[PDB]
């Protein structure tokens, strides 16, 4: 994680933003309602 | 059916000035 | 600081915030 | 400071885990499939035990790890007094943490514990029920009276100072001179920045007094029984001590369900407390 | 944008309170089990809403459902087109509002609008319905006509409930005609903030008072009270005991025992002739139904203020803990705001 | 000095308070006292009705007999309670008058009084809903352990809604302010460069660098008035919550919780929330001496 | 854990027995707690000298209302313990739609529901009530 320091410029960062919310829910609602 | 009358009465003062003025900060 | 991660460390433990968000919605709906 | 990162990860990784995927089966029952009014997690079974993660974390291991990694890891003031006082300066805030946060936890895990199984709660209603039933068996302590006076003395010192300094650019600014407007009302501050020193010697000295009072009651002290009023009741009396020992002596007798081995027959419609029901 | 902030607020508060009443009236309305969720539908009957029990469904839902729908469709219609003063046009106006004392006196002529709007809405009963109290059904008439006490008397809805309507026609027509006519000059710092704090401090004084007056003397018959879950509860314990033995006059702890202790200045017996022979059978079994649900807070042990299971919901307890909490919080922020106006022209932050 | 009432309220509530506490030296021991309440009831008198007396009580005019009147129920407390509304109102009215007229200090009186009149107005607001008698605050006022046991069962019930927010701010703010007043007092614009001769050297007259280096770990105050916004939050966020939960606790209350009890077939599993919480309260606290006998629904 | 043996409430004092469903028990649990729990919170009684609806109190009735066909008839035709004084006006019943405006819509179908709900409630535990 190089680049420059953050403050209030980086939001979703395009990719890995909606997929991050689809990968977490793919291991929480699954490992709870049918593990 | 129009049974969603109870969902438009409460949200008429729950959402406004709580998500339409707090985040926007217009005033 | 580290130039290898530094800031990217606390987010690893904060990942458990979403794990508890889905487990609480699966036991309340069923 | 790598220890503080390994402790804040274990304490936050177990607290959020126990109140989402745990149980008890050794002491009542809570955290039922992530649906509880308190989301408590402690239990503490009556007693190397086993060697698993589901069987070992059932009877205990939950509070046994939160009190082992959360109390020993501690740090905070111990990690800041060796990094701030070495770079910047003023290691005064370290004294307040070693009494208001260090003694507050080290007392509930070294006094009530092994002095015998279930120690205390670690939640919202869990720590509210243990401080209600635990204070029922004792209460009216002399040392615990200081711990309650400090929480009302340091909070009032910050409220009377925060509302007097803000109302004291413009003609106000910030240079004091409000020692004549408040002095004619109640006492007077000698200044000298003693506003921060008095608040630190109030919240730290109160937490150290309340912790010493709770560490004594468990390790066998006195507390209850005025001794003077408990022996002087031949017939008609009634006071603030006779109505307190009856609202805690009869309330703790019935509804007993804490101990799963000591308690047995208490109902049968012949227990204590009788007024109207 | 001072006038537009009042319009967009009146249209958003009336359409939010009206729509919440129309969505609740169609959600509930069980059959006979009332008093179950109806904080907005309750004050309606005290002016126009059948009598005693539910009227029906077709002709009964006309003055209740159509009256609320016409109030929200006429409020949101005026608020939708009125919110144009907060988005465009000329910022601020005066015509024939500059913080002037001479112009502030003639302005704010809402005394003749609120006086002729509170006396015309109350006296409308003697021309249409007549509320529902005192007797058993409905039927306004006569005129009981300051008449009551000069001090703070919220519980004025005593024996004669007709004195409530007559107290609006006298104090209203004298306030509207005396207000429009009123339009040393050293009477506090006249301003826009000083008039707003006094307007909120007086409105909150009537809110904290009505949060008890609308839960004690009359106000609403379907609702319970602290004197209903104690007096009726004693009447249900004495009527069930007398049916097995009778003769109320013993000692269990310190007088009273069964009923009537006689303290202060009254006998509290309520006529010993109506206790022995009695004259209630259907009215006594109905009153004991409300006391068994409590008013303060309805909801192994039992089911009450500590450890419950299956119940419903409290009556006026929701209004005396949501509106009363909002009235005591707004009054604390209004009286404190008054000090910011008196120390602005003679101090400044 | 501005409002002519504080000199006639605080003086009457301090002379009558010291006179009542002396009449109970039969069994005080500096703790309980007030042994006059073992006859008929605690203090049922039914003083006034609905929003207190206004249309025209036992206060300035005892009447009845003479000495047998002031020794029954509330007695002198009926006059002392009337002084709390006059003393607290004057303690906030004169505070906001000897600040703006004396120099320049707006507010800080309406907010600071929110905490003082939070418990003072709570003793009067309660009787305006449940019982206008005088029960609640023990006559004479000593220790006050009854308002920590009774206010647990009912008339407020199990605290776990609004009273759970204010109790965490006043207690948690005493530990946060203890550190804030200790760091600045350690090295800032009050010393840090005066007496440090290993004793007490002569002083003669760091706050901008110690406000972001010590309170780091994530951020900082980021404001010169951020510390004043934290001290005002412990006097408003916890004050209006304590007064708000008490003002609503007349008959409605809240409590919630009820009972989890959800098994496989349907029985009673129980847990720490309302099953074990109301077990030590709905049996020990529900044992109020011996007053009730007829009623069973409400104590 | 609701088994077919628990919800097997008797249908007579002779030796019969019906067989309700998981949908029937859920129907009576919301009707007996929304218009009867106002004076029967947890099966207990607010206006009676210890008159619960346990299977030890109903069996002592005249006739025994411990069945599903005996308790259902008692709902509309209310009694007064000894079964001598007709309390058809004192207590709310299905026959008195004038006083009980709650069960006005309910028919003889919801009668056997609130009855079987009381009996089944006593089968959840071993002896605790
Ligand atoms: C009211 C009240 C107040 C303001 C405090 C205040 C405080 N408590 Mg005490 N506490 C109370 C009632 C109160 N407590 C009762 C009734 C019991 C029983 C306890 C049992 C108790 C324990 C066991 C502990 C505290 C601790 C603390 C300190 C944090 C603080 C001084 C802390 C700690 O460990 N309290
Ligand atoms: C807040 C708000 C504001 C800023 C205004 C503003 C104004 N009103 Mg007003 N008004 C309001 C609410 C408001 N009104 C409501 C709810 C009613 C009912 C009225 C009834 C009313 C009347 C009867 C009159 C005004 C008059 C006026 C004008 C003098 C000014 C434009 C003027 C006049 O005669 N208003
Ligand atoms: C925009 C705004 C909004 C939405 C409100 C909203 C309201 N005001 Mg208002 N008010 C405002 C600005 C605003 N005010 C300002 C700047 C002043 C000065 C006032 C002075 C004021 C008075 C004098 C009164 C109200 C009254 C009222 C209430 C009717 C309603 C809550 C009412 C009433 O009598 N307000
Ligand atoms: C946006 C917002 C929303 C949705 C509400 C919503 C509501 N307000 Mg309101 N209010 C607001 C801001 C808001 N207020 C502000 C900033 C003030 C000052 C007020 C002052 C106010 C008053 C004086 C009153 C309300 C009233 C009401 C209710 C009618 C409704 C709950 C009502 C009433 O009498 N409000
Ligand atoms: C209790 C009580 C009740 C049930 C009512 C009932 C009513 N009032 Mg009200 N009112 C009361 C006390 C009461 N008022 C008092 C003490 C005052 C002073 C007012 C001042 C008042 C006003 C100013 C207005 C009403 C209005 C109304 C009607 C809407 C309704 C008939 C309406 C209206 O505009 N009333
Ligand atoms: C802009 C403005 C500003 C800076 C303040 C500032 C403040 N208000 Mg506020 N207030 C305003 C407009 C404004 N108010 C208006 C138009 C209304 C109506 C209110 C109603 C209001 C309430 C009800 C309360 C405050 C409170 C407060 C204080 C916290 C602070 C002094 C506080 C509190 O409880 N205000
Ligand atoms: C209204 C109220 C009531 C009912 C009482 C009631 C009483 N006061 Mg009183 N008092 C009040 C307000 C009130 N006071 C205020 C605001 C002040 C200032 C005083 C100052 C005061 C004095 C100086 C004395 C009393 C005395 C008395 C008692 C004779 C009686 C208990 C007595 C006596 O000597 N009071
Ligand atoms: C009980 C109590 C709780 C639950 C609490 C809670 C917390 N304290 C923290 C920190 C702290 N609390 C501190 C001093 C204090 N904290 C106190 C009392 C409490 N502090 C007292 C009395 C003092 C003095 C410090 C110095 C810190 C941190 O650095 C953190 C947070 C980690 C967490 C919010
Ligand atoms: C409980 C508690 C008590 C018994 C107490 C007691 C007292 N406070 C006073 C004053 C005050 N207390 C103040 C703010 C606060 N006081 C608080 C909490 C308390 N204050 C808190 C949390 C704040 C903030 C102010 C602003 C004043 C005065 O002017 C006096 C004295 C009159 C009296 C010693
Ligand atoms: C309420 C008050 C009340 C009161 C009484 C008093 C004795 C009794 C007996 C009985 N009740 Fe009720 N009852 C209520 C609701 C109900 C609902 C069914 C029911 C069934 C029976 C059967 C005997 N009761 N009831
Ligand atoms: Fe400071
Ligand atoms: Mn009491
Ligand atoms: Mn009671
Ligand atoms: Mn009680
Ligand atoms: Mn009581």
């Amino acid at each position: 994680r190089p680049f420059s320091d953050i403050i209030t410029s980086v939001r979703y960062w395009v990719i890995h933003s909606i997929t991050i919310p689809a990968l977490f829910i793919a291991g929480w609602l699954f490992v709870s309602t049918g593990l | 059916a129009y049974a969603i009358f109870d969902p438009l009465v409460d949200v008429l003062p729950v959402i406004p000035v709580l998500f339409l003025a707090l985040a926007f900060v217009w005033q | 600081p580290i130039f290898t991660v530094r800031w990217v460390a606390v987010h690893t433990l904060a990942v458990p915030t979403i794990f508890f968000l889905g487990a609480i919605a699966a036991m309340q709906f069923i | 400071g790598i220890l503080l990162f390994p402790c804040a990860y274990l304490a936050l990784g177990g607290w959020l885990t126990g109140t989402t995927f745990v149980t008890s089966w050794y002491t009542h029952g809570l955290a039922s499939s992530y649906l509880e009014g308190c989301n408590f997690l402690t239990v503490a079974v009556s007693t190397e035990a086993q060697g698993d993660f589901t069987r070992w974390c059932q009877l205990g291991g939950l509070w046994t790890f939160i009190a082992l990694h959360g109390a020993f890891g501690l740090i905070g003031f111990m990690l800041r007094q060796f990094e701030i006082a070495r770079l910047v300066g003023v290691r005064p805030y370290n004294a307040i943490a070693f009494s208001a946060p260090i003694a507050v936890f080290v007392s509930v895990f070294l006094i009530y514990p092994l002095g015998f199984a279930p120690s205390f709660g670690v939640a919202a209603i869990f720590r509210f029920l243990l401080f209600f039933q635990g204070f029922h068996n004792w209460t009216l302590n002399p040392f615990h009276m200081m711990g309650v006076a400090g929480v009302l003395g340091g909070a009032l010192l910050c409220a009377i100072h925060g509302a007097t300094v803000e109302n004291t650019y413009s003609m106000v600014t910030a240079n004091r001179f409000w020692s004549q407007i408040f002095g004619i009302a109640f006492s007077n501050k000698r200044w000298l920045h003693f506003f921060m020193l008095f608040v630190p010697v109030t919240g730290l000295w109160m937490s150290a007094i309340g912790v010493v009072g709770l560490a004594l009651n468990l390790r066998s002290y006195d507390f209850i029984s005025q001794e003077i009023r408990a022996a002087e009741d031949p017939e008609f009396e009634t006071f603030y001590t006779k109505n307190l020992l009856l609202n805690e002596g009869i309330r703790a007798w019935m509804a007993p369900q804490d101990q799963p081995h000591e308690n047995f027959v208490f109902p049968e419609e012949v227990l204590p407390r009788g007024n109207a029901l | 944008k001072l006038l537009g902030a009042h319009v967009a607020h009146a249209g958003l508060i009336v359409f939010w309170a009206g729509a919440m009443t129309l969505f609740e009236l169609a959600h509930f309305i069980p059959e006979k089990p009332m008093y179950e969720q109806g904080l907005i539908l309750i004050p309606h009957i005290a002016t126009l809403g059948w009598g005693v029990g539910p009227g029906g469904e077709v002709v009964d839902t006309f003055p209740f459902f159509v009256v609320g729908v016409v109030h929200l469709i006429s409020s949101a219609v005026l608020g939708f087109g009125g919110v144009y003063h907060a988005i465009r046009g000329p910022e601020t106006l005066e015509e024939y509002w500059k913080d002037k004392n001479k112009m502030t006196t003639i302005l704010g002529f809402h005394l003749i609008v609120l006086g002729i709007g509170a006396l015309l809405l109350v006296a409308k009963a003697m021309f249409f319905g007549g509320l529902y109290d005192t007797w058993a059904p409905g039927g306004g008439d006569v005129r009981v006509i300051k008449s009551p006490f000069g001090g703070e008397g919220w519980i004025v809805s005593v024996n004669n409930l007709e004195d409530v309507v007559g107290g609006h026609i006298w104090i209203g027509l004298i306030c509207i005609a005396g207000g429009i006519w009123h339009i040393a000059r050293r009477a506090f710092i006249w301003s826009g903030e000083a008039y707003l704090s006094y307007s909120l401090g007086a409105l909150s004084m009537m809110g904290f008072i009505a949060t008890c007056f609308v839960w004690f003397n009359n106000t609403v018959y379907p609702x319970x009270x602290x004197x209903x879950x104690x007096x009726x509860x004693x009447x249900x314990x004495x009527x069930x005991x007398x049916x097995x033995x009778x003769x109320x006059x013993x000692x269990x702890x310190x007088x009273x025992x069964x009923x009537x202790x006689x303290x202060x200045x009254x006998x509290x017996x309520x006529x010993x002739x109506x206790x022995x022979x009695x004259x209630x059978x259907x009215x006594x079994x109905x009153x004991x139904x409300x006391x068994x649900x409590x008013x303060x807070x309805x909801x192994v042990g039992g089911v009450a203020t500590e450890i419950n299971s299956v119940n419903f919901v409290s009556p006026r307890s929701w209004l005396a803990t949501s509106h009363f909490v909002l009235a005591f919080f707004f009054l604390v922020g209004h009286l404190w705001h008054a000090g910011r106006a008196r120390a602005a022209a003679a101090g400044f932050e | 000095w501005f409002g002519v009432i504080m000199i006639p309220t605080l003086l009457a509530a301090t002379i009558c308070f010291v006179i009542a506490f002396i009449a109970a030296p039969p069994v005080d021991i500096d703790g309980i006292r007030e042994p006059v309440s073992g006859s008929l009831l605690y203090g049922n008198n039914i003083i006034t009705g609905a929003v207190v007396p206004s249309s025209n009580h036992f206060y300035p005019i005892w009447e009845a007999a003479s000495l047998d009147e002031w020794l029954y129920n509330g007695g002198p407390y009926q006059l002392i309670i009337f002084h709390f509304l006059l003393g607290a109102s004057c303690y906030m009215g004169r505070q906001w008058e000897l600040s703006y007229r004396l120099g320049m200090r707006p507010w800080i009186c309406v907010a600071y009084s929110a905490p003082l009149a939070s418990a003072f107005a709570v003793f009067l607001i309660y009787p305006i809903g449940q019982g206008s008698f005088s029960d609640g605050m023990p006559l004479g006022i000593s220790g006050t352990f009854n308002f920590m046991i009774v206010f647990q069962a009912e008339h407020n019930i199990l605290m776990h809604p609004f009273h759970q927010l204010g109790v965490a701010g006043v207690f948690g703010g005493a530990l946060f302010c203890a550190m804030h007043g200790s760091l600045v007092t350690s090295s800032l614009i009050r010393e840090t460069t005066e007496t440090e001769s290993a004793n007490y050297g002569y002083k003669f007259g760091a706050h901008g660098y110690f406000g972001r280096l010590i309170f780091q770990y994530a951020s900082f105050n980021n404001s010169r008035s951020l510390h004043f916004f934290l001290a005002a939050w412990r006097v408003v966020g916890v004050w209006f919550a304590a007064l708000g939960i008490s003002t609503m606790a007349f008959n409605l209350n809240g409590f919630n919780f009820n009972h989890s009890v959800i098994d496989a077939k349907g029985n009673v599993i129980n847990t720490w929330a309302d099953i074990i919480n109301r077990a030590n309260l709905g049996m020990e606290v529900m044992h109020e001496r011996n007053a009730h006998n007829f009623p069973l629904d409400l104590a | 854990e609701l088994t077919p043996e628990v919800l097997t409430v008797p249908l007579n004092s002779e030796g019969k027995t019906i067989t309700l469903t998981e949908k029937q028990y859920l129907e009576g649990k919301r009707l007996f707690q929304y218009a009867c729990a106002s004076c029967h919170v947890g099966g207990i009684t607010k206006t009676n000298p210890s008159l619960d609806l346990r299977t030890e109190t109903l069996a002592l009735a005249t006739p025994p209302r411990d069945n599903i066909e005996g308790l259902v008839d008692y709902m509309k035709n209310p009694t007064t313990y000894d079964g001598e004084q007709e309390i058809a006006e004192v207590h709310p019943s299905l026959r008195s739609a004038d006083i009980f405006p709650k069960m006005r819509n309910l028919t003889e179908k919801d009668l056997v529901a609130i009855a079987g709900h009381i009996l089944v409630e006593p089968k959840i535990l071993g002896d605790k009530w």
